[PDB]
């Protein structure tokens, strides 16, 4: 499974 | 970052055997480029492009191929445009036959 | 010792050209490009036969829905990104690479890394629990990322989640993943300008590692050898060639020799007439 980015940089 | 080119077949290839032919691009930065698998100066048709990848090194690669039949008569290249080059670059595949 | 690996990347691009979707996302098992989501489509697709059979429609649906919400978040990325560098317009990228290796079904490594304009950017160190910045511009998400103890959920991802799914990949696709393809190999000889050129071309191997040699009086020869390292055909299979440089009527000395996994004893080939 990918992984959901957890907040933008 | 300027791509790296090479054109080689699928199988090692015969006249009148059917085969693919591939053009892969790699090494290169910025992602947009053009590559356009030839016969005898004119694009081939069929041509299939593998989703656009990257290395470990972040640097792009594109894989272009299309299936065919390889002439003696005829001559094959990728012709390569990108914005690193002035002009559209033309690498030619050898036969082997 | 059984080795596998899962690898994530990602790409948003400014400039990705005409008719061209400006973010593309595959995942990789063992080096084999198995998904693929891209902007235009906006869901995943499958790109090996054993996903396409062994996954149901929840599976695509979940996978879809993590893809548009990567999509967003990087498109966000982008302007952040060209803001703190002072940009406007031009041609940039925001990539992304991610996943875990495991050795004998445990895990052996977890990363989780961000390039700007082809540059590493951050990566994460999960020894430390904290985020690397590779340049200055970096410093803010290293302070932003860290004050939002990310770290945790990411680490989960990285030793749980990604090893329990790369566990179930690998069973799903066994026996592709264990194949042998046995390369056709092919010497050819061009002379130009007083140098023959002796080529050994390895076609439609796989997996992927092959060692090829040119030989000469029963020794290595990396002297005048040059090899294009090892490329993809359209087939889930690879391709490689060396080459050397002899001198005119020197042709018989010289021997290609091909160690691949699908050989029990290397292939050795010599330049016909």
């Amino acid at each position: 499974s990918a992984l959901q980015a957890f907040r933008e940089v | 970052l300027t791509p790296k080119v090479q054109v080689y077949s699928r199988f090692p290839a015969s006249a009148g055997t059917k085969n693919v032919l591939n053009c892969f691009a790699a090494g290169f930065h910025p992602p947009k480029i053009s590559i356009t698998l030839m016969k005898d100066g004119v694009p081939m048709e069929g041509a299939q492009y593998s989703d656009m990848s990257f290395n470990d090194d972040w640097t792009f690669q594109r894989l272009v191929h299309a299936d065919f039949t390889p002439s003696s008569g005829s001559t094959y290249a990728c012709k390569v445009e990108h914005e690193t080059l002035k002009e559209p670059q033309v690498y030619k595949w050898d036969p082997e036959f | 010792m059984e080795l596998h690996t899962l690898r994530y990347i990602r790409t948003a691009m400014t400039d990705p050209g005409p008719g061209l979707p400006w973010y593309v996302d595959v995942g990789y098992v063992d080096g084999e490009l198995f998904v693929h989501y891209n902007s235009t489509a906006r869901r995943y697709v499958p790109r090996t036969e054993w996903i396409a059979a062994k996954a149901d429609q929840q599976y695509w649906d979940g996978q879809t829905q993590i893809g548009q919400g990567n999509e967003q978040i990087d498109r966000e990325n982008l302007g952040i990104l060209q803001r703190r560098y002072n940009q406007t317009g031009g041609s940039h990228t925001v990539q992304w690479m991610y996943g875990c290796d495991i050795l004998e079904g445990g895990p052996i490594r977890g990363y989780y890394q961000m390039a700007y304009d082809g540059r590493d950017f951050t990566a994460f160190d999960k020894g430390t629990m904290t985020f690397t910045a590779a340049v200055p511009e970096a410093v803010p998400t290293k302070r932003k990322w860290e004050e939002g103890d990310y770290a945790e959920g990411l680490k989960q991802y990285l030793e749980e989640t990604c090893v329990e799914w790369l566990r179930r990949y690998v069973e799903y696709g066994k026996a592709e993943l264990g194949r042998r393809e046995r390369p056709e190999v092919r010497v050819w000889g061009k002379e130009a300008d007083g140098i023959l050129t002796l080529s050994c071309r390895a076609h439609g191997f796989y997996p992927r590692p092959i060692v090829v040699s040119w030989l000469k009086d029963g020794a290595v020869r990396g002297q005048d050898a040059h090899s294009g390292g090892i490329v993809p055909n359209g087939d889930g299979t690879y391709h490689t060639w060396v080459t050397i440089d002899a001198q005119p009527g020197d042709g018989d000395k010289y021997q290609c020799r091909v160690e691949h996994a699908s050989l029990p004893q290397p292939g050795l080939y010599s330049w016909e007439p």
